[PDB]
Formats: structure tokens, sequence, C-alpha cells
């Protein structure tokens, strides 16, 4: 009477293929996805590792960016602190060992 | 098509909704009658009944002759001895048959989870009392971060940050 | 016996067919007891439940 | 050659009365359409079919009235009403609503309809699993429909 | 209206009350000063008016069974601000005692209350202050649903051909109908037990169990609802509108004496 | 592919094809098939099946609980009525006595109504859950299908499942009309007749053997009783052929067959019309009354 | 409003209102009963607009202070 | 001598003093709003 | 607890007031069968 009957013994259903995996790649739909997916992989991702090997022993002679000229060393005497108290950019953890930057630790509670 | 991007009939407004071709298929007719668009390349199995559940606390409360009626099956490999019979679409009894191999998902994992929410524990009409300790942590946790916002307001203002005292 | 509903066709006076509430005469006092004590009947039973089936599933 | 088995859905409670009995549960919860400028020109001169209009009794008569049926608690009054302009007199900007007492004639003296919106109330099976999946007889009902009158039952809220 | 409660304890000159008011909103010295312009007269009942009306009234008032009703709590209410009460009354009462004594099966009294006003806004059709929880078995239901569909519109906006709409094979079968009769060795088959809609008729009435069964008496409690925005009511069947506009014209012209002395200003 | 805002169930339009295309062949196999059929006017439907007696069209069951509890409250009464004292004349305590019948009648008729308000509310219940009262096949039919939306065989099947799977004081049939079937029926009427003239006799002597005010108010009552009860079982009891052989008015026999009409329409009308015709020479209302009499009647 | 609790527990579904017994609040945390009485708005007016009064009497200093 | 109550028991008033529709205006047969100067105010206007 | 309510009657709330007599609310201290069965006692 309630459908809950096929929530506890759902029928079982035959098929002629070995696994639904097999007879759910007949589908259209699944198979444009896998090839989708199968592009990504034979194309680009070869191709990035190839491009590695063909100059793995060769130079990056890119020119460098030029950011802040000598002249301009003071940065116009803007204020620099940091929130964290210094005056170190927060990934700059070289520059953090040179101004400590860390003494000043909190408690672990309230107090 | 705007009106298919957006859920609707497309470019023929007496179209219907579902297109089970690209996974948009219909849960409440597979809920009640089975997937009717898989009938062409599947096929009902017909001949361990379940009266040996009948003791369960949750399988007790239906009668001998219900459990009796069904058949069950292993579930994994297709049994020599059974007989196939064809999937009729547009047949809304035949998912109801009890003529056709069946599986017991009785020890499946989330139907234990969902009659021991039902049989297993005392009814609580909020969730979240229905974890006793997690509520305590929870109404904790509330009553730190009113005293943590009321410590940084008053540290803030006066000046002095009751590590001194 | 409380578990069915009134045949008219069985009912020899009026009275009859009128709901009886054996506790409607109950002092508050007595009520509140009468009412926890069904509470805890009913708590004992749906531990027993909760044990029957948490060993079996 | 393979056996597959559906997972089937193992939500129960509101969901599971849902797919118990689709067509009340959607009746419910289904949503109808009204007319649009033109759909409401178009249908002002559709014609009558056949001269029976001319000689039978209406739909809201004394004698044939529009009965309507909600769903709530016995005895509680009932939320209705009309679209507008069931008459030429009355209005039909927007739809106008009603509360009237369940189970009695009530007329619209707007448009003059006799109506007989009524409650039917949902009384169903506490939804655990343990619902049955067999023909079930009047004797386990009546102990239930027993107690619901003289006490009363949760809501499924 | 307002219920004064204590009087005793609020006409002291000074109190908490009075202190408290002046310090907040309500009372000041204007009051203390100068009662004739700001208390004045004062709301209550009006003694000499409810007189007026009482002696105006003509020999109903002794035949009116008002003051054995329910409502008779509220008579000097009604008197007051309701000029003719008794009248009026007695023709509400009499009128219901001819529809007691018709000659018909079923009497239908007609029932107004508060109730019995529709709105377009649903939060107008609730008691004040609202209750809690509300519309939880639902939102209304439309008398509309019980009405044929615009059947060649819908065929239309789904490009279906919908010509033979009106065309319909006709069904002759004893498979049917379930309501099966024998009268005079005829087996009549006509209609299908439908449920609650088909027992609206019993369902409606109550019957006087002294009547006997070649003269049967129902009692019916006929709901009335109105917009009050409309002007022109349609009772159908009950009440043809010639009758409703001579009852009109009557009406206003008895009430007159009653209203007459009065101005709106 | 990724959302899915679907809903419970699809709203169904109907498709409307039309009235069968059946050929020649067809045509002339369907109309040997059907038995001797007899063409009934709206009229004949009407008169059987119109509202005579079971004014409120109630069910066999709610007949049933008002007789029983007008019999309860009935034997009741006397213990009410018993010991009444009040102020006043005669007129006054009858007056009182008139009240408290009224209370008494009035708490019998609020234990009814509750007693039918319980049992509707049982086969709302029958209504609200229907497949959990059907067997297969039918369960899945009113699973997915509403009564209107049900082809004809498979509703009549559900209906009669679902009524009966109730007890028998529960399940809602209409009841009988005894006008209908006295209309319908020459002899029932007879036995209706007979059974009235028995109950007043017996009555009347029940009466003798009281006190003797009581003994003409109660033949009164008698009296007013049966031929009420008469003119309710067959208001046209008086037009007998007799009567209509008597009768020479032209006004007189076309109430008479107006009365007839309303009331069954029987060979009635051929003897009235037929003595109308009479009074006014009319051989075509002969022609087709010998028609009639061959055929309608 | 007075509790409700004679009615759920000989009612339809008792197992329901087993929390009761433990520290619960049965106008918020418990589940609605179809014979449950109705919850207001603003109980104070709610109950002194049908006697007449206003929620609120000056006289009183806890009315005056609230 | 008394019965279960039902929600269309005999022992039912009218519900005058709940207001459901507070801002609704009354319609029907009324009388005029004549306007005499010295009169007594009429119960029925908005001035008082 | 307070005064819990004993059974589950019908009880005249915000969500219903229930169908009037208007027959009873007219008709209060008057008898109604002088009008239905006149001249009986
Ligand atoms: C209010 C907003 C209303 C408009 C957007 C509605 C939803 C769009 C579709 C969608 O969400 O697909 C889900 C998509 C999967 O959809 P699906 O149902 O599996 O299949 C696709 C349909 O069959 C539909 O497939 P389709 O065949 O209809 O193709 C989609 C169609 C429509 O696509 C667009 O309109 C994309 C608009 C963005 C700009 C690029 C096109 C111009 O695209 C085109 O026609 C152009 C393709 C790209 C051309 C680029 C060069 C020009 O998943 C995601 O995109 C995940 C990320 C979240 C997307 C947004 C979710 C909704 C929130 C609001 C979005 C508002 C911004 C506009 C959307 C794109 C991001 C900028
Ligand atoms: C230092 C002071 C220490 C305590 C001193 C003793 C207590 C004094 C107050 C008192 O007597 O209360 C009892 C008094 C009830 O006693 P009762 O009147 O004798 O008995 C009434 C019945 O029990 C129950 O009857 P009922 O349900 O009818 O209740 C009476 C009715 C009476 O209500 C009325 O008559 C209407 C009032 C509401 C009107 C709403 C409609 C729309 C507006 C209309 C126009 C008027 C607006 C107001 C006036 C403006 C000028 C025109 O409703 C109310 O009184 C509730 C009104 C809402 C007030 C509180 C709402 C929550 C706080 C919202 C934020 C407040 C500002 C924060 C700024 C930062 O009031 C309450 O209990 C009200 C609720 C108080 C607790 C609120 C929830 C806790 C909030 C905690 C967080 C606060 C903010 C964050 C702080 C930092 C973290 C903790
Ligand atoms: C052009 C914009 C149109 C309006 C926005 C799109 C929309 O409502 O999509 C609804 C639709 C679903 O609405 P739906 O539920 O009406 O459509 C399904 C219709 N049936 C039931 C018949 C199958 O949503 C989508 O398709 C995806 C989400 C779009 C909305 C994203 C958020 C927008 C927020 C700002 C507004
Ligand atoms: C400036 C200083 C403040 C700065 C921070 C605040 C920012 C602004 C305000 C933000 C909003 C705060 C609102 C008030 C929260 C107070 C805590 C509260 O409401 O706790 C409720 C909680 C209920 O617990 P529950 O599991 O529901 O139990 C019910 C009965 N067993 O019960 C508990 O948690 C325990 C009881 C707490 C009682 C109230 C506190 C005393
Ligand atoms: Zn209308």
């Amino acid at each position: 009477m309630s459908t809950n009957k096929n929530v506890f013994f759902p029928p079982a259903l035959h098929l002629k293929e070995n696994s639904i995996f097999q007879y759910k790649f007949k589908n259209l739909a699944v198979r444009h996805d896998a090839a989708r997916l199968g592009i990504i992989l034979a194309g680009p991702t070869l191709f990035y590792w190839f491009t590695v090997y063909y100059f793995k022993g060769m130079p990056n002679g890119l020119p460098p960016v030029l950011l802040n000229p000598f002249v301009n060393r003071n940065y116009r005497g803007q204020k620099r602190d940091m929130p964290w108290g210094t005056d170190c950019a927060f990934l700059d953890t070289k520059c953090h060992e040179e101004k400590d930057t860390w003494a000043k630790r909190g408690p672990f509670f309230i107090i | 098509m705007l009106s298919r991007l957006l859920h609707g009939p497309g470019s023929d407004k007496g179209h219907g909704y579902f297109h089970p071709d690209h996974g948009l298929v219909d849960s409440a007719a597979q809920n009640i009658r089975g997937p009717y668009w898989h009938a062409e390349n599947m096929q009902f199995m017909q001949q361990e009944t379940a009266a040996q559940s009948s003791k369960l606390p949750v399988l007790s409360a239906q009668d001998g002759k219900t459990l009796q009626k069904i058949q069950l099956t292993d579930g994994s490999k297709v049994p020599k001895a059974a007989t196939l019979v064809k999937w009729n679409p547009k047949s809304v009894h035949q998912w109801h048959s009890d003529d056709i191999l069946r599986v017991d998902m009785t020890k499946h994992p989330e139907w234990v989870r969902t009659m021991r929410m039902f049989h297993g524990t005392v009814w609580r009409h909020r969730p979240e009392f229905r974890h006793p300790w997690f509520s305590r942590g929870s109404r904790a946790s509330g009553i730190i971060m009113l005293v943590f916002g009321a410590v940084a307001y008053g540290e803030i203002t006066f000046g002095k940050r009751l590590g001194g005292v | 016996h409380e578990g069915t509903l009134v045949r008219i066709s069985q009912v020899k006076k009026l009275s009859e067919l009128q709901l009886h509430f054996n506790d409607s005469h109950l002092g508050e006092s007595e009520l509140a007891a009468k009412v926890l004590g069904k509470l805890r009947k009913l708590e004992a039973e749906v531990l027993a439940r909760n044990q029957a089936f948490n060993e079996a599933h | 050659d393979s056996v597959h088995v559906f997972r089937p859905e193992f939500a129960q409670g509101k969901f599971r009365i849902d797919l118990d009995q689709p067509a009340k549960q959607n009746k419910l919860q289904q949503q109808i359409y009204t007319l649009t400028d033109d759909e409401r020109e178009m249908y002002e001169d559709e014609p009558y079919i056949g001269v029976d209009h001319l000689y039978e009794a209406h739909k809201g008569s004394k004698e044939n009235p529009v009965v309507v049926e909600a769903i709530g608690v016995h005895g509680n009054d009932v939320f209705t009403g009309c679209l507008g302009g069931c008459h030429k007199d009355a209005a039909d900007a927007v739809a106008y609503y009603t509360i009237v007492p369940p189970n009695t004639l009530a007329v619209c003296i707007d448009c003059g309809i006799h109506f007989v919106a009524r409650i039917n109330e949902q009384l169903t099976f506490w939804p655990d699993g343990t619902q049955p999946w067999e023909k079930v007889d009047f004797k386990a009902v009546e102990g239930f429909l027993y107690k619901h009158y003289k006490y009363g039952s949760p809501l499924m809220i | 209206g307002t219920n004064p409660g204590d009087i005793a304890l609020n006409s002291k000159r000074f109190t908490v009350g009075k202190f408290v008011a002046w310090a907040c909103g309500g009372w000041g010295l204007k009051d203390w000063i100068f009662p004739s312009l700001f208390i004045g007269r004062g709301d209550g009942p009006d003694f000499d008016r409810i007189v007026k009306h009482t002696l105006q009234s003509s020999s109903a008032i002794e035949k009116v069974n008002w003051f054995d009703s329910p409502f008779a709590c509220y008579t000097e209410w009604f008197v007051e601000h309701f000029p003719g009460f008794f009248d009026s009354r007695y023709r509400f009462e009499m009128s219901a005692k001819t529809i007691l004594a018709n000659k018909y099966p079923i009497k239908d009294f007609p029932v107004v209350d508060m109730r019995s006003w529709r709105s377009s806004r649903l939060f107008d059709l609730f008691e004040v202050p609202h209750p809690e929880h509300t519309f939880v078995f639902g939102g209304p239901v439309l008398l509309n649903t019980e009405a044929k569909r615009a059947e060649r519109l819908e065929q239309e906006w789904h490009g279906k051909d919908g010509t033979f709409v009106d065309v319909h094979p006709l069904n002759v079968a004893t498979e049917s109908h379930t309501e099966v009769s024998v009268i005079g060795g005829i087996k009549v088959y006509n209609g299908v037990w439908q449920g609650g809609k088909d027992s609206w008729k019993r369902d409606s009435a109550k019957p006087e169990l002294t009547a006997p069964f070649h003269s049967p008496i129902w009692y019916r409690n006929m709901f009335i609802v109105k917009n009050a925005d409309q002007l022109v009511e349609h009772f159908g069947e009950n009440l043809s509108d010639e009758t409703w506009q001579e009852v009109r014209k009557e009406h206003l012209a008895f009430h007159e004496r009653f209203h007459k002395d009065y101005s709106f200003a | 592919s990724a959302w899915n805002f679907q809903e419970l169930m699809e709203s169904r339009i109907p498709d409307y094809k039309g009235r069968p295309n059946r050929s020649g062949a067809e045509l002339e196999q369907v109309k040997a098939a059907l038995p001797k059929i007899e063409f009934m006017t709206s009229y004949e439907f009407d008169v059987l099946t119109k509202t005579r007696s079971n004014l409120t069209k109630e069910y066999s069951y709610q007949r049933d609980m008002r007789l029983k509890v007008t019999e309860l409250m009935l034997d009741e009464a006397p213990h009410e009525l018993e010991g009444l004292a009040v102020e006043g004349d005669a007129a006054l305590k009858q007056l009182a006595e008139l009240k408290a019948l009224q209370t008494l009648t009035e708490y019998a008729g609020d234990l009814l109504e509750g007693q039918n308000q319980i049992v509707q509310r049982v086969n709302d219940f029958v209504d609200s859950n229907p497949v959990y009262l059907l067997d297969q096949p039918l369960r899945e039919e009113a699973r997915w299908n509403l009564l209107p939306e049900m082809d004809h065989k498979t509703r009549s099947l559900v209906r009669t499942e679902l009524r009966d799977w109730l007890p028998a004081e529960y399940r809602q049939t209409r009841a009988v009309d005894l006008q209908q079937v006295a209309a319908f029926s020459p002899p029932v009427k007879a036995d209706m007749f007979r059974a009235i003239e028995a109950r007043a006799k017996d009555a009347e002597a029940e009466i003798r053997s009281l006190p003797p005010a009581e003994q003409a108010g109660l033949l009164a009552l008698v009296k007013d009783n049966v031929a009420k009860s008469k003119a309710f079982i067959d208001p046209t009891y008086d037009i007998t052929p007799e009567a209509i052989n008597a009768c020479n008015d032209v006004d007189a026999l076309r109430a008479m067959a107006h009365r007839v009409t309303e009331y069954s329409g029987d060979a009635r009308l051929l003897a009235i019309y037929g003595k109308a015709a009479q009074l006014t020479g009319d051989t075509a209302a002969q022609a087709i009354l010998k028609e009639a009499k061959d055929l309608v009647f | 409003h007075g509790s409700n609790l004679y009615n759920r527990v000989h009612g339809n579904l008792p197992q329901l209102y087993v929390e009761q017994l433990y520290n619960t609040d049965e106008i918020l945390d418990t589940v609605p009963h179809s014979s449950d009485p109705v919850h207001h708005m603003f109980p104070k007016c709610a109950a002194a607009s049908p006697l007449g009064f206003r929620p609120y009497d000056n006289n009183k200093l806890w009315d005056a202070f609230v | 001598l008394h019965a279960d109550p039902i929600f269309n028991g005999s022992k039912v008033v009218r519900s005058i003093q709940m207001m459901r529709s507070y801002h609704r205006l009354p319609v029907g047969p009324e009388p005029p709003h004549l306007k005499i100067r010295g009169a007594p105010l009429h119960p029925w206007s908005m001035y008082t | 607890l307070g005064h819990m309510r004993v059974g589950a009657l019908w009880q005249s709330n915000a969500n219903s007031r229930g169908l009037p007599n208007l027959l009873k609310e007219v008709m209060a201290a008057e008898p109604i069968y002088p009008y239905t069965h006149p001249g009986l006692s």
C-alpha cells in the first residue's frame, strides 16, 4: 500500500551488459563528457610535460620587472605599519626573522 | 533557447519538462513506478522469501503473508534458473508485482540510519537537541563569545588590556 | 473498555451517546501526578523499544 | 549479464506522504493559472454549448451549490474565495477572500452564489516505516480514529 | 469601548498614575487646572440619551425577547448608539418567527456576524491580535477551482488541435454507475458516490425531532458573506431585487422619526 | 541537468479526439449487437429520479439514527416532564411543560448531530487514505488518478470497494423514497394505505381506553395524521377513474392531468385525456392516444 | 495559556512527548497538538482588550516602569 | 441535560464581539447625513 | 501545569467560532412549539 515496500525490497533488474557502467556508457551525453575529459587529458596535459621535457636544460631569460627606483626608497614618506606591528609583508618570511614580528605573542585565552 | 536554459518547455510551449537522455529524470516516477525510461534494455527476473525477517523490530509491523509473498535474491549474480519478464512501459503495476525477484535493502546504512532516527532514539522536536552534548557545547560557545565581546570592548576603550592586572 | 466508537444500534439510553472522561473531576495536583506517571511509563516503553531496535539493527 | 538494483529513496515523513498518494498531494500543491488580457478577450466571445443554460439550474444555486473542500482541524473556519466578477456588479480587479464556518450553506450576496466550504482532516498513518504494505481492516483504524476524536493527535509540522 | 475598572482609586486628585502620565504621557497640568476643556464630558454612557431612546420607542419594547437573550448585557450600548433599536429588533424577531411558521419543510435563517465580510487582503479576516501561527493548514481555497476550465484556450496555448472540444463520445453503460435503485420493477442506474460533497444537504440542516414524518421541519442557518464595498446586494433565490428595493424604501421610511432630530455636523 | 526544479506530478492536459469513426460494417455490427432499446424522454427520467420524500437526500444510517434518537428521547420524556412546579394557572403550567419538552428535544438533537459528524469523519478518513484500503490492481489506479480522471469502470470499482470497506452502519447509500416506490408500484401504495388504516384503528382503540378530553384531542390528532399521511404517500389518490368519469369540466380535467403529470404520468393520463378529447372532439388527439396506449403505456 | 499535557499524553502518538520529562519548554520545544490552545501575538493585549482594559496600568509601579 | 459541545450546537452565539474587518464601512439602508446647526450630534457621525 | 483541559471537544477559539443558532438567539426563553405545533400541549 505504501511505497515503502519497494524501499525495503526493491526489485532486481536484469542487464545484458557485464555491469551498469558499460550500460551507462551508451548514452551520448556521458560519451560527450568523457570525450571532453579525454580532449583535456590528451592535448594540453601531454603537451605541457612535453614542453617541460623539451626545455628542461634551458634558461628562463625573461627580463625582470622594475618595481621601485633608488630615489623612491622612502616611498614618499608613507606610513608602513602593518597590523602585525612590524613593517614586513605577510609572506616575507625571511624579512620577518630580521624584525622578530612574533615575539609579541598574546595569551591562549582572554587571560 | 532562453526557455530551455531557464528550465522551461522550450520552443514548443506544449512540450514536457523531463529529458532523461541527458540526466533530467523524474524522481517521483522513479520512486513510485520505477525508472520506466530504462524499460527497453532492462527486464525483471521471475522464478528465500522475506519471512525470515518477520521478527525484526521494524518489519514486524507487517503481516506474515505480506512478507511471505516477497521473494529475495543475493543481488549480485544472475540466478541461472530465473526467467526474464519484459518491463512494460505505461504500466504502473509491474513495479509492485510480487512475482518478481527483489533484494533485501534493509542492511543498507542509510536504511538503518533512517529507522534509527525513527525507532532508535527518543523523539526530539529539535534536531540540535537530538545531540545533547553538542547543544551544551554550542550554548557554552555562545556565552564565551558574549564574554569575549564584552572584554574586548572594555579593553579597547579604556586603553588597558587586562594582561597587567 | 475504551477502544471503540459508539454504535447507535446498541444504545439503550441517551447518556451513552456522550464521551466519558474519568479524570474530568480530579484536582490539579492529582491530575499532574497522573500525567507524570503516564509520561514515565511511556518513557520506559520508549527506552525498551530503543534498546530492542539498536540491538537488532 | 548482470543484476542492477536502483538505490531507493529512503526519506520518510512528508516525502513518503507525498510519494504514497501523489494525486492528492499534487492536487494540494499544483499551481493553476488565470487568463491574461488577450485570453480574457478571446474567452468572452466564445459561445455557449447548447440551450441548456436557458433551462437548467446554474452551478451555485440554492439546490446545486458550489461545494469546496479544505484540509485542517474539525470545526475550524474555512478560508475560501472568488477571483472576482462572478456577477456584472461585483469587483474583479483581484481575488476576494472569505472566512466561513464549515459544513454550512453560505451565500455570497455580492454575486449571489451558494457555497459549501467544508473540511476534511488529513489523518494519515505515522510515517516511520511501519506503514502497512497490504490491505488493512477497520479494527486498528477504529482504535486510532476513536483516540483522535476523543483527545486529538499531533501535527505533522 | 472602555472598561473604567475601579472608579474609586482613579478619582483622587493626586495619584501615582496621574504623576506617571504627566512624566511620560497622557496627563498634565492642563487637566488639573482646566478639566472642563481637556476632560469635559469624558467618555461614558449617556443616561439622558438612553432615556430619550427608550421613551421614543413604540410598544415593540414590550414584545421583544431581547432581555432574555445572551446579548442582554449590551442593552444600554445598543439603546444609546442604535436609534430605533427596539422596533428594528422586533421586526427582526417577527421575521424569524414568520420564517419559522412557514409551510416549507426547511426554514432558512440568515446569519451575519464579524465573519460575514469579505476582503481582498488576507490579514483583515483574522481576529486582532493575530494568532501566533496562521495558515498552518494551507491557504484559501478558491471557489473557481470548481468551475470548468477554459478548455479552448488551454488547448490553444499548447498548440493542440482542440477542434472537437465540444464533441464527445456518448457513454451508456452499467459499469459507470455505483448508485443503483429498483423503482417499480425498473432497475435505474444513476450517479456515482463521490464522497463528502454528496452529503452537503443533510449536514447543513438540523431536524425537529417532534415533527412527524409527513410534515417535516428542518432548521438551516444560512451564512451570508458580503464585500461591504459593493453598495448592491444580490441575494439570489432568497430575496428578489424588487422585494429588496421595496424593503429598503419601507425601512428608510419607518426608521426616520428616530433619525430626523440629529445632525451629523 | 545539474538542476532539477521538478514537481510531484506534471499537470495533465486532456486529449479530445472525438466521436468514434465507425464504418458501415462496424455500424452494422454494433447495431446487430444492441438490445431492444427504448429511448426515453427526459421527463420520464426526471419523474423516475425526482426527489419526493427524502428531501435532504440522507443516507440510510442517518435516518435510522434519527428514528433511534427519537425513540430514546420519547422513552425519557415523562421523567423530564414529571413533577414540574410553577406559580400560575393551567396555561402557564402548559407553557412550562412545553419549554421543558423543547429543552429535552434540543438536548437530544445535539447528540444526533455529534454522531452524524463522527460517521461523516470516518467516511472522510476513508477518502483521505484510499490506497491503504484497496487491493491490486485498483490501488495504483487510485494512487495516480483522481475521481474525475479515472476510467468509468475503474472509477466505479474503486468507489464500490471503498464503500464496502466500511461497516454496514457507515456505508453511505441513499434511503428509499416511500412516495417514489408508492408512485411506481400500485400494490405498494395499496399496502401503505392499508398500514395507515391499521395504525389509525389501533390508535383509535388505544385512545378509547383513555379519559374523555384526551379522547377528543387525540381523535382529532389521529384524523389529521391519517389525512396527511395519505396526502404524503400519494397526493393524487383522489383522482380515481370514477372521479374522472364523473368530471365534465374542461378546466377540472386539465387540472387533473397536470396533477397526474407531476406525480407519475401513468395511464390515468390516458383516461383523463381520452375524456377530454371526447368532450372536445379532437380526432388527432384520439389517434395520438391510441398510439400512446400501444407504445407509451 | 495552560498546558495541554493531559491530552498530549492520552492522545494518539504519546511517544512524541516523552522528551517533555527532560529540560524542555512546552510552548517552544514540543510537537504541536491538534487540540492545543491558540497562542496570540501579544498575550497581554490579547487578554486585556476583551475585558476592556489596556495592558499597562500607570498606578502599578511595575507596569509604569515596564 | 448538557450534550458534548459541537461547532454547530444549539448554544452557539453570533460573534459580534471580536473584531475581524476593522476598517470596513457599513452599507445598506442608511440615513442621510443631514446637518442641522445647534442640534445634538447623531451617534453614527464622525463628530461626538 | 495549571488547568489542563480534559478531552478535545470543541471550544470556541480564534480559529473557530462555530455556527450561530439564530433561532435560539431570537426565541430566547420562549417556546417554539406554539409556532411549530400550534394548539397542542
Ligand atoms: Zn463572487
